[PDB]
């Protein structure tokens, strides 16, 4: 739409809100894939950061094309290597959704605050293939990549 | 006073008057011509100039022609003296059998009844068909719509409803032709004197016709409606009888009225139509009534441009009926006759605690089964039904004999159908759904129920499948 | 109808579409049909049906994309069409 | 002196304002300079919008414009016949001059109600696909639908040939004058087609009326009607006339042109409001009188080209909600070589039945359930014997060009067909068949065909020896 | 007059799409220019003047309110569509209706899927 | 008579004439300019004042600055010494070569041949190419669609065909580049002249050169299809010859027609096109036909809006095509040239009334080998080219010698091919094709069809090649 | 003035799409007529005369060249939009970038199989 469409190259730092996703119940709804920033360059956040965000950005859109090959098939076809890539997008998706201190009232939990490097260590452990035991759910609304371990042992105390 | 024309643009003619301005409405007589030209004061251009439209053919006028105020808007002749006459906008007969000598006469043109005259009774009106009966009930009293595009089954189904319901009616009726076909007049009129419905020498004629066809120039199609709708109020009001008002195409109405809009200066509204649809449609639809005076059956054919349910005219007109036969091209082309929807006709007579709770939980088994097979069409295109679980293909086959079964033929298209008519009581089509629902026939083959009248022909024609 | 919506339907299936077509010649090489069907409801074989299924599969999608298409441009047409009648009512009504 | 006169204010856009003509009525043709002709569509206090029936690029400020104080007409009468001239009734065959002895209004109203009767006559295209599953009556208005090369002006030309078998009789209750009117199509086409009716003899009985993609506007947006009035001459005076308006689809955008030049408000596809009244009024114009007003008709055959085979388009489905039937052509058939490519399942006659001679209705009645039956299976033995004679039943409907049929041939070879004489035969000869089995019929059994010709019914004894006719041929087939 | 003395008053707007058509009627015959699907440029305007007015008071106010229902009608489904998201992007949530929904037996026709409230709990009491 | 310019608003200018009025079409010249600056009419508004499309920029122009009304439209230098030059669009050459030096001029606005003037016979205009002659006939003074976007034999097929026709007809040939790309037209030229259809030294120049850049206004890159027209038009009737009329992108001559309806404040009709769109198109279209004279034919190459052929444009164009060759890099690629598609390719005329029953059924035997082929294909490589039966081993192999029959040598060609070219009559290619089909030559290897003239080549070729 | 003087220019125009509104927005508020997306008719005539200015002169004229380079942001694609269309016709290629092959790594995300200069080998050493 014309006025958003002409409101983009104002901006330094896009952050995209996606209905599907939050449909899925991820917030912030972010757009992992559409959104951008200028500052995005491995010559301003060093390499490890950089590497760690395309790698999340590509196992996702990776994830995307299987969305169509899973969407007649089923999960029995993927090669052990790409069903393996799909288990890992599930979690690095929700992985990126997070409680909101300003939105207690709404998901009922407690509001957490990740520090910059808590995060990439965060995804790259993920993309690591790491946490390839801990149910997806484990990453679901947290704060630092432990917690998720830690719900994740909530998880299997519970069962 | 007379007026005079300074403007003729195809159907709007500006006459400005020099002394005594007619009011909007007021109808004024062109003179100095051959046949009866009125034309309809629309508005106050200003400088004592009235914009008006023409219920006739404008072609000759010369501008300075004079033009007369009739002092009064169009009246036509309303009284038991129309009955099987035929009628134009203004009332004049057209069909060559002279002057008709009613006592009074009627403006086209009132006020619609009044919040503290409306009817909140509701008594369903079985009609014999199977889908209308079952889904979506007709109301006596109530304002049925039919939508139905280009030849896919609107005048058909008037003209059945007007079979297994006009007749068995004890009282007037009044046919509205609102641009259609001529020669369907023709037809209708030949149909009704053979089954005689109209007399042409006693006295015993029971419906009313008015008629400006598809051959009529705007003003007029935009203006008939409100001719037959009038000739219907006088039977409702002035004599308090349950009056049937049948008007095949209120369509043209609109579409009329957005042909004249055009040169009458008015900024178009959305897809071209005039600013003015939906209150000049309100006028109107709101006269179409039943009252505490009287009640008023209507059945309305509606046409959908270009098969286009949202267009700004039978969108608008939804809100106007009590009940909704919509028609469709896609499943008439599966050659389901009528090609009644079963997922979007409603009827506000579609209620438990008025059709008892056998009927509406039949009728929502139906609704249900087809919504439900209708969901799994976008997995039958592309995977066929070796991929639908053993519980999917049961509905899928279920459906498509309910869907069959809610065919049926009538009489008056037993020449497309090659097969007699059929008339089926309400019992009978709540029976033979709960069965086919219940999964007491799903033995018979498809093509068992299709195009049959009451259950137990699905199973004759049947077993001479074999 | 809308632009976006077709859009997105035609998209879709002509992914369906290039799947299917791939599926149908593994099975070549090589869902099937109511070939699992038959014998619980009751190679070479499985194959065939495969082969058929997925072919079938793949017209059916194409004579889908075919029809999403002309939906799409007479749409399209339309909105274009839409969009200028909505441009000059405006600049004739100054 | 403006009271007849008028002196042009501006020319462009397509209309004319003229000053004066004080005393034109509106739709009145009025004279240029340049002997150009036009219309006075707006009466305005200060002027005059006069739409100019040819190339307005010829007139100029200043230019007299004169009243011919009448509403426009056209020649009209029998000396049309056999001749070629455009929307305003000009010859343009170089013949020479129109013997016309009578004018006729283009805008007349069409008949009402009373002087009407269903159609009874047969409207014989000679087509077998056509006088069989989609039979049309005189007086009715059949849309002819399809896309661009589907074979539409073919349906028309055999019928218009078709009717020389009728005319050159000598009762003239059964002839069928014919006008053909060619809207926006290229002068080469009608060049040719004219030169093809000439060949068929069809001329003689036929009018053409043009107004080609060179042709102004207008003039295209008017030769359908002038065509109306001509045919209309033979309607009300006890005459049969068919009249075919080769695709209104082009007198539509024609019409557009001056709608959008003129700046009436775009609706659906940029049309106007009263596209639908533009054809509605016109065919409304074809009809059958009754016996009180002579008893004539003018049939209609009206084309319209679909987009894609897209008959859910605008016009496309005015035209149909007008007219008492449409003949779809498919263009998936075409390529395929059914031709006439005659999609049936969609195609109808509202109104052609009680007209179709009872011969037909005996064996095509039979034959469109038969292809119902068909297209609903298209093992078992029951089915198995269906699409048997599906496919056989579907090559007889088949039919080349410029060789209409007589509907007793037709009865003839369609009688083969129901009967089941083609089960045993194979599909790639069952038009090797017909072709050999007509031809036999025609030669040696003139009296059979004499018999339904003149019964217009396939009697108990017509139908023995035209069992035995066909039976005693399959013998001597040659596969 | 009920919000502004200590009283509590729920409002139904049935149908602001039908409003949204007279209101652009009118505006057509005042000769203002007309715009997306023919409607003034200020149809936003028309609804959002409209629904403020529905509000919570304070004590200091009276602590009175007015809830306002306004009914938006769609075609084809399309709350995509001018008005409907013209509404939609004004009030505090929405319940979406859907044909689909009716048929398959589920009335009212909610679907959860789409229908959300911007209050939610803070609108709801301690054992439901 | 002179004028004053009291009105430029862009391309548009709107000059008056105190006394005389320049009528519509009318070509004025202004006057002070450096180069010339010619504005044709379009409208009287009145007043003496008269509006007009300008053919180049209007910047400079003065309200006052006078202008001078040339007494009739756009007239330009015709006759042979046009031939090898490159003309503007109102005449002035534009390839520096000087003067046009012609005794003629005539003017570009002519209305089309009278019904009378029309031919009645459907004959063929032979190519000398193959698989155009064979599956897809150029109507003798109709029009092809030329399909193929760059890169694909596009400027060989043109210029060959100007080779042929000139060789085995006598006509001439023009080329109207409507909104070409001054580099490409700059390309095509030499790549002429390199090529003999354009010489510079010697009068033996077969094609003259008409341009419509796209820095030229809409005004100008719209009235170029014409002046090429009338160009071709004296050589059609003045010289009774079969002329070929090139309009590379008919679209862009579309386009440019809507610019300039726009620019003249017309309202669009559907899809933003001009109201006028068909007429636009009659009017120039209708000037292209066969007259007692002689003919034009003419290649249009045309561009599909969004891929869609129900656009407009296109659509428009449609309805006056006879044939329509269209090239493909799936046959570039194998080599195959003229990478024309066999099976895509098609024509009005391939009827048996028209190109005899003998040339029909070959044409089509060959169309059919090609889709039987084309299927093949599948099987072929998945269920292995090993289970063919007799008749689908045959058809593999007889279909890829016709396939590649289908290639042909241009004489365009031998500057860089170094293989003479050839032109194939019409007989030669029925009876090859012809023979191909019956097996005839089945006792030989495919590349002795490939790159070859009449079917005797396919022999001779063979045995050397053993 | 490079071009004319024997040297060579290469000139980028970041995106004509905002030019073009630019353009419209003057039009309009001067009340030309409108057209497709309400652009002016000789928008067209705009950027022809505008691209056409690049060229690769004659070593008589000098030798100068001045190549350009457009920039055309399209609307989820849709180069069927006006002016989109419009210069890919008046420009002699295209190399066209996608936000699917991007995220996925193709990066610069260059179409291979959609982008294409018409000039191709021409201006490409043997090397190459
Ligand atoms: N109940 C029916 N049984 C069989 N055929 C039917 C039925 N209803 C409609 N049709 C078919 O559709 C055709 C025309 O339908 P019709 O009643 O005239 O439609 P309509 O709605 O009035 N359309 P129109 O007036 O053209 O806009 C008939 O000729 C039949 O072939
Ligand atoms: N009955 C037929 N049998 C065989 N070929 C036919 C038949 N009818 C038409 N054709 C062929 O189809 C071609 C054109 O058909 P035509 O009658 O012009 O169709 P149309 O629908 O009117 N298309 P057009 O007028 O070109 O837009 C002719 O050149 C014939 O070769
Ligand atoms: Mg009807
Ligand atoms: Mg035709």
């Amino acid at each position: 739409d014309p006025a958003p469409a002409t409101t983009f190259a104002h901006l330094d730092a896009t952050t995209v809100l996606s209905r599907a996703i939050a449909e899925l119940g991820i917030y912030p709804a972010v757009d992992p894939l559409d959104s951008t920033s200028r500052i995005m360059d491995p010559n301003i956040v060093g390499s490890e950061h950089y590497d760690v965000a395309r790698g999340v950005q590509k196992i996702l859109q990776d994830y995307k094309s299987l969305q169509d090959i899973i969407a007649i098939l089923g999960m029995d076809e993927l090669s052990e290597e790409d069903k393996l890539t799909v288990s890992r997008a599930r979690k690095i998706q929700r992985f990126l959704s997070q409680p909101f201190q300003v939105a207690e009232v709404f998901t009922g939990h407690l509001g957490k605050l990740v520090p910059l490097k808590e995060t990439i260590k965060g995804f790259q452990q993920i993309l690591a293939g790491e946490y390839d035991h801990l149910p997806e759910q484990a990453f679901y609304m947290v704060g630092p990549i432990e917690e998720a371990v830690a719900k994740a042992d909530k998880l299997a105390e519970e069962h | 006073t007379t007026g005079r024309i300074v403007a003729v643009i195809g159907a709007v003619v500006d006459v400005q008057f020099d002394e005594g301005l007619p009011p909007i409405l007021n109808a004024l007589e062109v003179q100095g011509r051959e046949t009866r030209l009125v034309l309809e004061v629309a508005q106050h251009l200003g400088e004592s100039t009235v914009r008006t439209i023409a219920m006739d053919g404008t072609e000759g006028l010369v501008r300075g022609q004079k033009v007369l105020d009739s002092g009064a808007p169009i009246r036509i002749p309303v009284g038991p003296e129309t009955l099987g006459r035929i009628m134009n906008v203004i009332g004049e007969p057209i069909d060559e059998r002279g002057p008709i000598k009613t006592k009074q006469f009627a403006a086209i043109h009132a006020e619609a009844p009044e919040f503290v005259e409306m009817s909140v009774e509701q008594e369903i009106l079985v009609t014999g068909i199977k889908v209308v009966d079952l889904l979506a009930p007709y109301a006596k009293g109530g304002k049925i719509g039919l939508f139905g595009g280009a030849g896919v089954g609107k005048t058909v189904l008037i003209m059945e409803l007007i079979n297994n319901v006009a007749k068995a009616h004890g009282g007037y009726s009044v046919f509205a032709g609102v641009g259609e076909r001529t020669r369907e007049g023709n037809d209708l009129y030949h149909e009704m004197i053979e089954s005689g419905v109209i007399n042409l020498k006693d006295a015993t004629s029971k419906v009313a016709l008015v008629y400006g066809q598809m051959n009529e120039p705007p003003g007029a199609r935009a203006r008939v409606a409100l001719t037959g709708l009038t000739v219907a109020e006088y039977f409702r009001d002035q004599e308090g009888q349950d009056v049937l008002l049948f008007i095949d195409n209120i369509f043209r109405f609109t579409q009329a009225g957005s042909e004249v809009s055009a040169l009458l200066g008015r900024i178009p509204s959305a897809v071209g139509y005039q600013p003015t649809l939906a209150t000049d449609m309100g006028t109107m639809q709101e006269r179409i009534t039943t009252t505490k005076k009287g009640s008023i059956t209507s059945v309305q054919a509606i046409y959908v441009p270009a098969d286009d349910l949202t267009d700004p005219a039978p969108a608008t007109t939804f809100a106007h009926l009590d009940a909704t036969t919509v028609l469709s091209r896609a499943i008439a082309e599966l050659g389901i006759y009528p090609a009644v929807d079963p997922l979007d006709s409603t009827s506000r007579i579609m209620d438990p605690n008025i059709v008892g709770s056998e009927h509406y939980d039949v009728a929502r088994g139906v609704q249900k089964i087809l919504q439900d097979y209708k969901s799994l069409q976008d997995i039958i295109a592309i995977l066929g039904m070796d991929e639908l679980s053993e519980e999917d293909k049961l509905t899928v086959s279920r459906a498509r004999k309910i869907q069959r079964f809610l065919s049926q033929p009538f009489q008056v298209a037993e020449v497309f159908t090659g097969h007699l008519g059929k008339l089926v009581p309400l019992k009978e089509t709540i029976k033979g759904f709960q069965q086919i629902l219940a999964g007491e026939y799903d033995h018979l083959p498809e093509q068992a129920f299709y195009m049959v009248g009451p259950i137990e022909e699905a199973v004759a024609k049947a077993d001479k499948l074999a | 109808a809308t632009l976006k919506d077709i859009t997105r339907r035609l998209k879709s299936i002509k992914n369906i579409q290039k799947i299917t077509k791939s599926m149908k010649m593994v099975a070549a090489a090589k869902l099937c049909g109511a070939i699992h069907s038959s014998v619980a409801k009751q190679t070479t074989s499985e194959q065939s049906a495969r082969m058929t299924a997925m072919d079938n599969a793949s017209k059916n999608a194409s004579e889908m994309i075919d029809k999403l298409t002309l939906t799409f441009n007479r749409t399209r047409q339309a909105v274009i069409t839409k969009e200028l009648i909505e441009i000059i009512s405006g600049a004739a009504a100054l | 002196d403006l009271e007849e006169t008028g002196r042009v204010l501006s020319i462009g856009d397509g209309i004319a304002r003229v000053h004066g003509l004080r005393n034109v009525q509106a739709e009145e043709m009025v004279e240029f300079s340049s002997g150009l002709k036009g219309m006075s569509l707006n009466l305005e206090p200060d002027n005059v919008g006069v739409v100019v029936f040819g190339n307005d690029k010829l007139i100029k400020e200043g230019d007299i414009v004169k009243r011919t104080g009448a509403i426009v007409d056209v020649p009209v009468g029998e000396e049309l016949l056999g001749r070629v001239v455009d929307a305003l009734g000009n010859a343009i065959d170089g013949k020479g001059p129109i013997g016309s002895k009578a004018r006729r209004r283009v805008g007349l109203k069409a008949p009402g109600i009373i002087p009407r009767i269903s159609v009874r006559e047969p409207m014989q295209t000679g087509i077998k696909a056509v006088d069989s599953l989609v039979p049309i009556g005189r007086g009715q208005r059949e849309l002819i639908i399809g896309d661009r090369q589907t074979g539409k002006t073919s349906i028309a030309i055999d019928t218009i040939i078709n009717q020389k078998r009728f005319n050159d009789g000598t009762d003239e209750k059964k002839k069928l004058y014919c006008i053909y009117v060619a809207i926006g199509q290229k002068r080469s086409t009608v060049a040719q087609l004219v030169k093809r009716l000439t060949d068929a003899d069809a001329m003689k009985y036929t009018i053409v009326v043009s107004a080609t993609a060179s042709d102004a506007a207008p003039l295209q947006y008017l030769a359908p009607y002038s065509g109306c009035s001509m045919g209309e001459y033979f309607r009300d005076n006890g005459k049969h006339a068919l009249i075919i308006y080769d695709d209104l689809s082009k007198q539509a955008v024609a019409y557009r042109q001056m709608s959008l030049l003129l700046r009436r408000p775009p609706g659906r596809e940029a049309y106007p409001g009263d596209v639908f009244y533009l054809h509605s009024r016109l065919l409304e114009r074809a009809a059958k009188m009754n016996d009180a007003f002579g008893g004539g008709s003018l049939t209609a055959l009206p084309v319209i080209e679909t987009q894609a085979g897209d008959v859910s388009a605008y016009i496309p489905t005015n035209v149909i909600s007008i007219t008492d039937g449409q003949i779809f052509l498919e263009t998936e058939l075409f390529y395929k070589g059914i031709r006439p490519a005659i999609n049936v399942g969609l195609s109808v006659s509202r109104v052609g039945s009680a007209a179709q001679t009872r011969a037909m209705k005996q064996v095509a009645g039979t034959m469109k359930l038969e292809l119902a039956q068909y297209r609903e299976v298209a093992l078992d033995a029951a089915t198995q014997q269906l699409l048997s004679r599906g496919v056989r039943l579907t090559e007889l409907l088949k039919q080349g060009q410029y060789s209409p049929m007589a509907i007793e041939e037709q009865v003839a070879v369609i009688y083969a067909g129901v009967r089941g004489y083609l089960d045993k035969l194979e599909p790639s000869k069952i038009t090797k068949f017909e072709n050999a089995f007509l031809s036999h019929v025609i030669s040696q059994h003139q009296a059979l065909l004499g018999k339904i010709r003149t019964d217009g019914k396939i009697s108990e004894e017509s139908d023995a020896k035209l069992k035995e006719i066909v039976t005693n041929f399959l013998a001597g087939f040659e596969a």
